[PDB]
């Protein structure tokens, strides 16, 4: 079986890359400006100092993640202002200046789809999502203009049609197929990108994978805050009343269980919050690998990078995450043929060198693998070894010589 | 995003107000992470300057349907 | 930090167990040493858990190191930007205390001169394509070269193939293609 | 109890095996496109330099 | 292991002989020439 006809296909892909960098403090959470409590805690061990340690560790880890995944470029390339990319039309994913910040249409959709008293603050990230967008625009202009050469170093421009010819050549579909079908492939590309647009705008919230990081973290914070309302066995929950009601020599007692309960709650919180990030950065490392292998090059590794055979990938940002577009080659309309391993001619077998030997019923032909393109059998594309007896299973045919009739001139 | 007029040179950031840096108007491939784009360095008479970061050099490549 | 935790009372009378032994042996010794035990037990447990997480981290890095060894060393990879930066030639390992140190030997092209390209060279109505590499021009003499290092050669049937029409394809040029069999057939 | 049931998992392993016996790798990219086993093994050998 | 004769259909030509290290002579075969009998 072999395919007559094929479709370019465009798939989306989502990934978490980081999460909001909270930071909740010791003395405020536990008791918050009640120096009686402070004097009671100072002689507990060095617990909460090193809690603060761990948590700020998570916080710096987040921006380490974002810089490993996005700063995989070294400069800022930008696209030339004459959009003559040979039929292919990326105008939906490149920037548009009159959008307020330098987002892009699909970026802006992704942004519009997804949506204090207790010492617990939220630091701001170290890259501004504007800068993130500027990186991704740089990556787009890079992998578009310069081919994929800039994987190595100084970018080396090369026209887009040539580049996609090389992309095809990297999955065993000889160059010509592109040039002969350029217009068709271009229209396919365009309608696919447009379908992505209209899907995402009218999709369900199927950016859900980024939703889960934020929902989990925020519900954990709700539990931590709410925990402050439990008596924990003391006279009353509110510390400003326990202090202001009982005598000191009595106070120490009722404050004791309150301190131990709130500490144990804080430790449970930080213990879970460590594992949150310890898996987020696994995802982040996966995103860095996908970015470099897919965007700055081509991946011969079947189904690492969106399915079908692989051609090109484009990145886009998202709030605390990244979103790839994968552009792949897939065969759709197949058809029957009957084959055999080798062609015995004049007492010597022949095997083909790249493509399969294929028949339409009467004659025989040589074709490449993944897109039907019949040809005659000539000494050029085949090669010989030995008789035609050992090779199990065989069918007879005539091998034409591209030299004899020209020689017979 | 709160106001440092409430503090008991001077600047303002999306993360707070840092006290001491001369705020400058050029951007460098910058060292120290402060916040939300602002990032400091010791340079030149000499002091600490806190300033907007810049993601890198700009090299807009020439492209043409028949070059290589 | 763990050891320092032994110098703290956790809300008891002292930071040693022997003193509480000396002062008060009957039940109040229980209602005090209770706290020493509880606190010290936490400190140990909360050492163990974060040590366990750090262990997870090091195992992740160890498995990355294993894959990197058995791809960069014992073979030649084509995952791009895995073994270093640039096209990958080779690697050698070295061993540092508690870790490993890879020397990646990579091949990177630096000088760049530009030319003018074209998809195909029609002739007699048929269109040749290169077997590998692009066509290229210094202005007059079209040469065909591999994509990654400038060394030109003369265009030939033997390093091209055919598609016998030059109209559907967009952006062709015209030029003679050389043929080695004709001059050797002149004899 | 688990969601997929070990009988169902056996059906997936049977299918994912039948595919690779009959049609080579192709059924990971689209629809299966048949080749006879011997030829498929020949093309694997070609894929590793022999 | 699979010995073959050395001809134009399995070797290509790059440049001169006297710059590569440790080259040797041997007679390249040109299977056009036996057919170059006319
Ligand atoms: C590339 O695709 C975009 C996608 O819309 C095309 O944009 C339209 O361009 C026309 C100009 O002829 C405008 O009047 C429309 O408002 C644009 N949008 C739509 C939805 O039609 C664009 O024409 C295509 N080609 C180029 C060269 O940009
Ligand atoms: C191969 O497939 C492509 C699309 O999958 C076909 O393109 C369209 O085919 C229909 C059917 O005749 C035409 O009406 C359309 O005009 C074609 N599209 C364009 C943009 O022209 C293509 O015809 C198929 N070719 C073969 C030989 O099957
Ligand atoms: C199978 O392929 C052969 C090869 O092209 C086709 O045979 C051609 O048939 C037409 C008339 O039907 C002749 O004018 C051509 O000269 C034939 N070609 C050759 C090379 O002899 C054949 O039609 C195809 N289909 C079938 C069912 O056999
Ligand atoms: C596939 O197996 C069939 C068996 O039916 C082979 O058919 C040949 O012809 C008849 C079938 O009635 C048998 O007596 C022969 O022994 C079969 N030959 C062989 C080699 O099996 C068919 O040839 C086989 N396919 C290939 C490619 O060998
Ligand atoms: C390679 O790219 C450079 C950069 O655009 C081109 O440089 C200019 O080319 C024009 C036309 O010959 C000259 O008049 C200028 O003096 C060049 N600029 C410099 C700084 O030297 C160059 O032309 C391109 N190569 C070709 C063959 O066109
Ligand atoms: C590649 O881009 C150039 C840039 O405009 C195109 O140049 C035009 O080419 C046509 C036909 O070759 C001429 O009639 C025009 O006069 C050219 N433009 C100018 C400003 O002189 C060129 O056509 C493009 N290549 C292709 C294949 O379309
Ligand atoms: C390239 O060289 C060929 C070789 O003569 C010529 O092709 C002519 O192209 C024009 C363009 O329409 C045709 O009208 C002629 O019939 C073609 N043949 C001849 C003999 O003139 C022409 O010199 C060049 N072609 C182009 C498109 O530049
Ligand atoms: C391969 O190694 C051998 C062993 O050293 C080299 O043999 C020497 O070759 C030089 C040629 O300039 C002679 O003068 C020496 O006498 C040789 N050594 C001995 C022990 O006789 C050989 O040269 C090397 N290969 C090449 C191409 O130089
Ligand atoms: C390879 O063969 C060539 C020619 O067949 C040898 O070239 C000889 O070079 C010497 C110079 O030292 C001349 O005196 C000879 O006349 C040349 N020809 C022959 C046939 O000897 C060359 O020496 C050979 N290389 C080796 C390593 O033997
Ligand atoms: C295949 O062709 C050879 C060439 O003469 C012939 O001897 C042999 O009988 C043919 N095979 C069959 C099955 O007829
Ligand atoms: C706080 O700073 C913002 C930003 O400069 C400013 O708009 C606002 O007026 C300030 N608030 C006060 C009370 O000065
Ligand atoms: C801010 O930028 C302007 C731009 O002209 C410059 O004149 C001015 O000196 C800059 N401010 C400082 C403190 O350098
Ligand atoms: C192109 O290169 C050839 C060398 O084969 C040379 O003789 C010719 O003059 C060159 N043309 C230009 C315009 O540099």
């Amino acid at each position: 079986a072999i395919p007559i006809n094929f479709t370019i296909s465009v798939t989306t892909e989502i990934l978490p890359v980081s999460m909001t960098k909270t930071s909740v403090d010791c003395t405020m959470y536990i008791c918050g400006d009640s120096t009686e409590c402070s004097n009671l805690l100072l002689q507990y061990g060095s617990f909460c100092t090193q809690l603060n340690r761990a948590l700020t560790g998570i916080a710096v880890e987040q921006d380490k993640n974002t810089q490993e995944v996005f700063a995989q470029v070294k400069q800022i390339y930008k696209t030339p202002p004459i959009k003559d990319f040979g039929g292919f039309n990326f105008s939906q994913i490149l920037p548009d200046p009159s959008k307020p910040s330098k987002r892009s249409f699909i970026e802006d959709l992704l942004f519009n789809k997804v949506t204090k008293f207790n010492g617990l603050t939220v630091l701001p990230p170290l890259l501004t999502d504007e800068m993130i967008a500027q990186y991704t625009s740089a990556l787009l202009a890079g992998t578009i203009t310069s081919g994929w050469t800039f994987g190595a170093g100084a970018a080396l421009q090369i026209p887009f049609a040539m580049q996609m010819a090389y992309r095809f050549n990297g999955i065993g579909v000889t160059q010509n197929v592109l040039y002969e079908n350029q217009k068709l492939i271009a229209n396919q590309f365009n309608s696919a990108i447009g379908k992505i647009q209209d899907s995402l705008s009218s999709t369900a919230s199927a950016l859900g994978k980024l939703q889960d990081v934020v929902n989990q973290n925020a519900q954990a914070l709700n539990t931590l805050v709410k925990q402050l309302s439990s008596n924990f066995g003391a006279i009353s929950s509110v510390l400003n009343d326990i202090l202001a009601r009982l005598d000191p020599p009595e106070a120490e007692v009722q404050i004791d269980r309150l301190i131990t309960g709130r500490l144990q709650s804080l430790q449970t919180y930080v213990t879970q919050q460590l594992i949150r990030a310890a898996e987020i950065r696994a995802s982040a490392n996966l995103a860095a690998t996908k970015m470099s292998e897919c965007v700055l090059g081509q991946s011969k590794r079947v189904d690492f990078c969106g399915k079908g055979y692989h051609l090109m990938s484009f990145p886009q940002s998202a709030p605390h995450g990244v979103v790839f577009l994968h552009v792949t080659y897939v065969p759709a309309q197949e058809k029957n043929f009957t084959t055999a391993p080798a062609i015995c001619h004049d007492g010597k077998a022949h095997f083909p060198r790249e493509g399969v030997f294929v028949s339409n019923g009467t004659h025989w032909f040589v074709t490449q693998r993944n897109f039907y393109e019949p040809q005659i059998i000539t000494t050029h594309n085949t090669f010989v070894s030995g008789n035609c007896d050992v090779v199990i299973g065989i069918v007879n045919n005539t091998v034409y010589d591209p030299l004899q009739p020209e020689l017979d001139s | 995003g709160v106001n440092c007029t409430e503090v008991p040179n001077v600047f303002q950031t999306r993360a707070g107000c840092l006290i001491g840096a001369e705020h400058v108007n050029n951007s460098y491939e910058c060292d120290i992470p402060i916040g939300a784009g602002i990032c400091a360095s010791y340079q030149t008479s000499q002091s600490i300057i806190a300033y907007t970061m810049s993601l890198g050099a700009e090299n807009s490549v020439a492209y043409s349907n028949n070059s290589i």
